[PDB]
């Protein structure tokens, strides 16, 4: 069924951004603890809180 | 009178932090890795033991 709006339809030069969601997706639940602060690690890399 | 008498305000007995304060982040077994803390101790510690001879 026909689309009551017309839709602005044709190419659009887009470009692919260097920011992938699987390279930022982070999770933890206990893990690697600093030494002197005993708390969590910073960063994706490290497992860090 | 009993917790803060101004005469502490000036030092006689330094007292040295454990280990946990300045950790010794020993990585290998040759190698070691002493923290900041530990250099200042021992500078305070040299130091100390120059005047210590020095006035004896």
């Amino acid at each position: 069924k026909k689309l009551m709006a017309q839709i602005f339809f044709g190419p659009t030069y887009y470009q692919r951004l260097r920011h992938m969601v699987d390279d930022k997706i982070h999770a933890r639940a206990r893990g690697p603890m600093q030494v002197l602060t005993r708390q969590p690690v910073e960063g994706r890399s490290r497992d860090g809180g | 009178e009993v917790f803060s008498r101004p005469e502490w305000m000036i030092l006689t007995c330094l007292p040295v932090p454990p280990p946990p304060v300045r950790p010794s982040i020993s990585f290998n077994e040759s190698q070691r890795g002493e923290d900041d803390l530990t250099f200042k101790l021992a500078d305070i510690l040299k130091a100390n033991i120059s005047l210590e001879t020095l006035e004896h």
